């Protein structure tokens, strides 16, 4: 029934990859989104400044482009408002349907 | 002392509570500023200066009905930290007040409660005011009742449900809310009062001689019911009652905990004369089928545990004589396994009339909280307002598209169809 | 909060809008300049929902005005209540659609939609939290439907989770003001049942009979029709910006109303409707205003309510009144008319009571009806479509803009899907 | 202290400065004669940074005007604000460069620059502690391209450790206003990437469109383009001479900005940009002024910011405001625009807030951005150079003034070196 | 007979110090002329006439912001010998305020300090007010802390370092100033206080209801934290603590000496009412993640040592009561090697308010100076704003060309990465 596929395509192609510098890089990930049937996609940044590095998906968590993650390595929760077109933070901590993106620890990158 | 705090979820809760905190300031000489020209420490926590503030968390997703509190007469009373607004309401959509929008601001709610439980050395219980109709009143209550009971567990939580009428409704998905806001808050709620709109419109017409009841007038009555359940904390009488004392008397089983209210005397100013309204006269104004403020037939079921809470000048001899007539009368029936099932209570304060209201200055009152069997057929009705809108699968496409499973609707009715037979478990007699 | 962006397309909606903003200005005490002079503070308690406060204490309407030739915009900027708009927002082309649907969605729209959507994107960022996008157009013109169905195919991609209401003037049964308007409306329903949450089917033909019979008007100008449509257009969103006793808003007027994500075609009603001197003959009570509404002659859509059954009803009230009088009469007109209301929706009346009347009245009713009464409207146009396509007349003006016979059978298949689905949920009783 | 010497060269620069010193004299309250009549003591607290106070209380601008023919000077001296300069400093020749680069650097350059550098040596000694040498010229002429690239190769020898900003007008993409301006630029870029610390690349072509679209002018004269360029020109050094809440001078706007000793080409911007009557339609607050800056239509350089990425971005605000708004808005336009900003420079906004607005406003942003968006400006000119060198047309006016093919291949190799380095530090991500 | 003196390096200090000595004159009746209509001799050395001059050396490379001091309200107060200006600024360049330009005027600075160490029989401490952001405040201090320590060695040297925010920065080379200026100060700093701007902007927004805070307004708050650390010299309460006492209580190791400050209560004029702000209420206002004036989550690390510099009418029974609640609470953690880690200080001065300010008139206050583990993650961040701007060798060319080695940057980082594990030295528990 429901999904998040029109939301993430609206979030990738218009917020963090909309510049024409990464326009070949946007096509290098857009064709890897049409070839999956996941009911819940999710985006993992590296910084609080939401630099895009990897695309994931959630089941009611595999690396579409760490491979698997748990509920311990999560720090912040981002919700992409289609109003402002900016990833807003989430006071809630449960990974749910409204949760559009998240961050992880700086231990995982050093 | 014995402190008790108040949460007003939804519009139907707050507009009652705008009249509720209009009413205790009448009973305690309190200015709208919080001034006044020491037993009342339970619904207040005063200042080092002379100013009392309530214990109120007026919480709402939409900002509209909140913004009239900050402009009304009672701006200068509430702490301006308390009144919680938000972006957009759930808008009669249960999957928005519990999953989408109420999930966002749930932590701002519980933390202001957290800064109110510290001031209370002897904290007693909660008074949540909500409906079953709206999306703010349903998804956000069942969100809130789950989180407070995990936080505390050992307190007393009292819902005040504006019950959905059998005949006169102002919503289209009002059966699709109530099965969700009873399944979820079945375990956490502890004594959920049912009050119906429809039977209040009768009592506005017949006993009050008013043909045009504004909601300014309907919520004076439910304010009088709330101001007499909690009349025994703010005042001391002869035979007092507490919020922990209700839940043992009125609730015979962990499932069935739905009392309903009845207040008396409800008469206009012109009919204050022409009768005398004795302590054994207003008691008969309770067990009629007329004044039962839920549209149910009390002669189509039994009373498990009635509960009388009088106030004003009542002499304790006369109650026992009044009760002894009633248990002998025939059409009034009690449950066979419950031998003698009353619970009296007398406070020393009369009800006081709000100026410009529509009740007479009476000398006594009674706020009956009876736990009948007659509400079972109304529970045998909202599933029939449920299934006719479910076999055609109508309106499912709004709940599903906001974070709700399709499989978690036949699960709720399965609990709700199980809740019907426990009322029928009451009516039978295990004959030896 | 809960702001709304108002987009005006076609020749129809701009002349609607030029009277629409003439209406909203008198509810808030707004001069032609843009400043406040009103007498109630509630005019400024929610003034931000259609406005942006400019410097010096002026207000400008949040309204984007779309055309494809400067003919309509020149009339608006000349007239009163027209200079109040922002001159950045007048996004218009030059070449003219020429009442050609395929020209205003493929040829002329593809060079003007870009300079619309950035002006769209400018207005959205100046809001607190956005609610919806109200559009005002036709289903018969080329500009009001080619540019009309284009934006919702672009704005819903920019905004997947807001509410989109189109106040579409629908072609009439009796008079046909365009030879090819069956070809326009069949291509408009294909791009309104897929992307909009609600649609306000208003006709021209039954709009005169309300002017002639009930109102007792001698010469109905369009300045008296759009005068009347603007009342419903503002009456829906007076419960979002004024404190009612029992509040409704544009999302509450979606979930109450629409049982299936295709069947969302509404049809309004308004009351009181008097004459210049015949106001003495009646009393202004909620039992009187209710029975004026549910007549056959007050539904502005040109269809008989009795030929078909209702599903959901939202009679948004205004003015200071009581609540039992509402709740009695809404019950009263369902018991005596339970054959007209369908079986499988119990308590199918959404009451909404506000507290502010229209400017100068005492009360008002803004009915919103959702019925099976427009199954024959989509049996009307889809029959006017088919005979004009078996001979395929007027086809070389659409094929020449990049369009095939393959597309024209789909929209005919799409609308005949909608014929069966009003038919399916009309008699399904259990 | 911190005094700045102002050299002007070429026909272009000698008219910008006549508007530039027209600009400054209203900020400090200076008559055409040279005396003070202003109202604020803050005007005279730092009057000595562009001035010397002569006898009688007269102030004279520390400005040196250079030309090769007396045509442009005679316009300046006849006009207002022309007699205020020191008449010794009008150091000019008589031959005229004739829009010829090889004539104004090799032939006529050596016969006049001796009379220039002594005047430079005279003006520096009248200071407390010298700051830098701001300069105004083009990259298309013969005088402003040849005399200006002569001085910096001499003045840096006289001053190895002062800052050198040139406000160079850059040739346009569409209209080739000079037949051989692809030859003037590449010979001038050879002497700006090796001596100057910052070079304010301003185009004509994007400067016209702002006069048409945003400003809504019908007849844009050069007296309304240089009027606009001078607003940026004073906005950079209004924080060096007025007490700000976050002070920035010409050295702070060097080390914050310039990441590598070659990539130092800046492309400015300005806000607000109203119209004569459209000022009533907006709000003059920092959330508007920020988003007016980062449009494609506010960059005075003829290039798209969306083509290419930024590296470091300055924003010097004027007028009394608050710091949280600016700290919010400068934060805001990086999170929604994280694609446009480069990764390996975090916190890539430099901010400056001064306490004095422009004369008559409430607030104003003077933008200074650095980008990879000018790779194609040096891919445009480096291609117009190449096709005009294969058939080597228009060459016998340069070879005749003592110049070889050896120089025309090194400068072509010099600029394609810079094409690689806006490419090297654009995709290097880590 | 106990005298402390103050230096104001950089722009960020001098603008703060314009509000500090604005605030000291409010607690003593000191005019701008030095007139007044005896324990305040700690920050003054008076004249034979009626005049007090402060113990302040305002030093700045750029001559800009000093000129507003010489023309401002406090022209007639400071000694014009103190106000040391210069020719050109370092201009956000550590290699200019330490090697090139600040090397020149350093003898004029140390000598005017030298003429203030002789008026003090009881010389106590230093106060270097500076930022980690600029070039003067980070370069000239690192020069100056080396020179006063070689001069004296045995005096307390408290800094007030403006910390660079994790999200909002008004400088581009700012992670190049900070990593240099901590390495240089680390041997010679004694107890370096941290303040961030970004965390004040929440406290300016939420608790104060100001959406537009000026640098007039942010520097009022950091002045009150300064005006309560130094309250136990100018006045006598029940429990006074000297600057020689902070350096032993708060500082567990010669490396880890970075407390972050917190002040409470901070509420507006309208919300000054509606609550009572007891000595057990304002204590819980300090241990929130909301009220920390450094943007670090304090629930992501343990508190090693706190210090609660109370003032106003605080009665020392309730402090022991309030602390006994806090050490028993769950989320607040103390370190396994520290038994109980507090240091209480009660003074007898209400925090007096500056007129034309935006704080309430309160009767008690608390200036918590709480060392923690939570600041270590921000040290795991400024090295990551360092390595990305250095692996591509950006911005090196302004520091090489002003007397700095290339190798003396990676020498600082590995010394700074060694400081990271010394907090991980704290977080472990050496069991058995
Ligand atoms: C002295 C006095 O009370 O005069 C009334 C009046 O006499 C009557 C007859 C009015 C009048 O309406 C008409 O004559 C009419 C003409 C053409 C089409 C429709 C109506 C009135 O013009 C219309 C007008 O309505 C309003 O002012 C509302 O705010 C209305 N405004 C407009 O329609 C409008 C008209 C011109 C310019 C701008 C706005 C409105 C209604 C719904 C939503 C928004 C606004 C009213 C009460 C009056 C007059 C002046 C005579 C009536 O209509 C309305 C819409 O109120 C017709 O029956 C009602 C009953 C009113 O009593
Ligand atoms: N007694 C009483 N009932 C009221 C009043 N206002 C509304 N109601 C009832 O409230 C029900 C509708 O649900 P509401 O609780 O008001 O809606 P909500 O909780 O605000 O949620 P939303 O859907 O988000 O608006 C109906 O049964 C109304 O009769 C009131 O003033 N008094
Ligand atoms: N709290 C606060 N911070 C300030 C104030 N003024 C500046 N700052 C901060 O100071 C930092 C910059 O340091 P500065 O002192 O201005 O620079 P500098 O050391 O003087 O050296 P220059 O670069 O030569 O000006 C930034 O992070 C500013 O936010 C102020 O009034 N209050
Ligand atoms: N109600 C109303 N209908 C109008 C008005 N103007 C035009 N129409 C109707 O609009 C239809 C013609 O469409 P139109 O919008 O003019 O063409 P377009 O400009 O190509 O969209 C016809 O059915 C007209 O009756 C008006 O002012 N009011
Ligand atoms: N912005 C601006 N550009 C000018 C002005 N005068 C000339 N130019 C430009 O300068 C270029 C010609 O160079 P010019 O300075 O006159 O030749 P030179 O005297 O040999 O340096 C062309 O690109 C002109 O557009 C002016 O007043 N303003
Ligand atoms: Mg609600
Ligand atoms: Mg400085």
């Amino acid at each position: 029934s429901k999904s998040n596929k029109p939301i993430i395509h609206n979030a990738i192609s218009h917020c963090c990859l909309a510049g024409k510098v990464n326009e070949p890089h946007k096509n290098s990930i857009l064709e890897e989104l049409e070839k999956c049937d996941a009911n819940h996609y999710i985006i993992l940044f590296r910084d609080a400044g939401c630099q895009f590095r990897a695309l994931y998906c959630y089941y009611p968590i595999y690396k579409l482009t760490p491979k698997n993650i748990t509920k311990k390595m999560i720090d912040k929760l981002y919700k992409y408002s289609s109003d402002r077109k900016q990833f807003n933070l989430i006071p809630a901590k449960t990974m749910s349907v409204s949760v559009d993106a998240l961050t992880i620890h700086n231990h995982l990158w050093q | 002392m014995r402190e008790c705090i108040s949460i007003h979820v939804g519009q139907a809760g707050v507009q009652i509570g705008n009249a509720c905190w209009e009413l205790y300031c009448l009973e305690h000489g309190i200015q709208p500023d919080g001034q006044m020209p020491d037993s009342f420490n339970t619904f207040f926590s005063e200042t080092g200066a002379g100013k009392h503030v309530p214990r109120a968390v007026f919480v709402d997703l939409e900002p509209t009905v909140i913004d009239e509190v900050r402009t009304g007469t009672y701006r200068q009373l509430f702490h301006p930290e308390q009144l919680i607004t938000g972006k957009e309401d759930a808008a009669n959509n249960y999957a928005r007040g519990h999953y989408t929008i109420g999930k966002e601001i749930i932590d701002l709610v519980l933390d202001r409660i957290r800064k109110l439980a510290d001031q209370c050395t002897g904290l007693q219980g909660f008074l949540v005011f909500h409906s079953f109709g709206g999306g703010t009143g349903s998804g956000f209550t069942s969100l809130l009742m789950e989180r407070l009971s995990v936080d505390y567990g050992k307190k007393s939580k009292l819902e005040f449900s504006i019950y959905p009428a059998p005949q006169v409704s102002t919503a289209v998905v009002e059966p699709y809310n109530s099965i969700l806001t009873t399944h979820t808050t079945l375990e956490h709620s502890d004594c959920a009062f049912m009050v119906d709109n429809e039977a209040i419109y009768d009592i506005c017409r017949r006993n009050l001689d008013i043909e045009r009841p504004t909601y300014t007038n309907l919520n004076r009555l439910i304010s009088q019911i709330v101001s007499s359940i909690t009349a025994s904390l703010r005042f001391d009488g002869a035979l007092n009652v507490d919020l922990t004392e209700f839940q043992t008397n009125l609730v015979p089983y962990p499932r069935i905990h739905f009392p309903l209210a009845t207040y008396a005397p409800v008469i206009s100013a012109e009919k204050a004369y022409h009768e005398q309204l004795s302590v054994a006269e207003i008691t008969n104004a309770c067990f009629e089928p007329a004044n039962q403020m839920v549209k149910c037939d009390p002669r189509h079921g039994k009373y498990m545990a009635c509960c009388l809470l009088y106030r004003g000048d009542v002499v304790p001899k006369d109650v026992n004589a009044a009760i002894a007539t009633i248990k002998t009368k025939r059409s009034i029936q009690f449950v066979d396994w419950c031998p003698t099932g009353f619970k009296v209570g007398i406070n020393y304060q009369p009800p006081t009339v709000v100026p410009g209201g529509d009740l007479a200055k009476v000398q006594r009152a009674v706020c009956m909280l009876s736990n009948t069997t007659a509400i079972a057929e109304a529970w045998a009705r909202l599933d029939h307002k449920f299934d006719l809108m479910y076999a055609k699968r109508a309106f499912v496409h709004w709940y599903v598209g906001e974070g709700m499973e399709e499989g978690e609707f036949s699960e709720a009715r399965e609990d709700m169809a199980a809740l019907e037979k426990d009322y029928e478990e009451v009516g039978v007699d295990s004959v030896e | 909060m809960r702001e709304i962006v108002h987009i005006q397309a076609g020749q129809c909606g701009n002349q609607i809008g030029a009277k629409f903003w003439e209406v909203i200005s008198d509810e808030h005490g707004i001069d032609p300049t843009g400043t406040y002079h009103g007498d109630s503070d509630l005019q400024l308690d929610r003034i931000s929902v259609y406005y942006n406060e400019a410097t010096g204490g002026k207000y400008v309407p949040r309204a984007i005005l779309v055309d494809l030739e400067p003919g309509t915009m020149d009339s608006v900027r000349s007239g009163p209540f027209g200079q109040i708009f922002r001159p950045d927002n007048f996004v218009f082309g030059q070449s003219g659609a020429g009442n050609n649907w395929a020209k205003g969605h493929y040829t002329e729209g593809a060079e003007l939609v870009d300079s619309v959507l950035d002006v769209v994107r400018k207005e959205a960022e100046s809001c607190d939290c956005l609610q919806g996008f109200q559009l005002t157009h036709s289903l018969g013109g080329g500009t009001g439907s080619g540019m009309g169905t284009l934006l919702i195919s672009k704005i819903r991609e920019e905004y997947p989770d807001r509410i989109m209401n189109t106040f579409s003037v629908v072609p009439s049964p009796k008079v046909s003001d365009t030879v090819v308007e069956p070809y326009n409306a069949t291509l408009s329903v294909h791009q309104l049942v897929e992307n909009t949450d609600e649609t306000y089917c208003i006709d021209n033909e039954a709009l005169y009979d309300i002017c002639f019979r009930t109102l007792k008007l001698t010469t109905p100008t369009y300045g008296d029709l759009n005068h009347l449509v603007s009342a419903t257009m503002s009456g829906v969103t007076t419960c979002l910006r004024f404190p009612g006793q029992l509040n409704a808003d544009l999302r509450k007027l979606a979930v109450n109303m629409v049982p299936f994500p295709r069947l969302h075609f509404f049809m309004p009603g308004f009351a009181p409707l008097t004459s210049r001197g015949s106001q003495q003959y009646r009393a202004l009570t909620v039992p009187e205003l209710t029975q004026q509404v549910f007549d056959a002659k007050n539904m502005m859509a040109a269809c008989d309510p009795r030929h078909g059954r209702y599903l959901t009803v939202a009679a948004v009230f205004r003015g200071r009144m009581s609540m039992k009088e509402v709740d009695e009469q809404m019950l009263n007109v369902q018991n005596k008319n339970s054959s007209y209301f369908v079986e499988w929706i119990p308590n199918n009346v959404k009451t909404a009571v506000c507290d502010i009347p229209p400017r100068g009245l005492k009360m008002a009713v803004t009915f919103i009806g959702n019925s099976t009464a427009i199954q024959e409207l989509f049996k009307r146009i889809s029959e006017q479509f088919t005979a004009m396509f078996r001979r395929k007349a007027f086809l070389h003006w659409y094929t020449g803009e990049g369009m095939d016979e393959m597309e024209f059978t789909e929209a005919e298949s799409n609308m005949n899907d909608l014929v069966s689905e009003y038919q399916q949920y009309q008699d399904a009783t259990a």
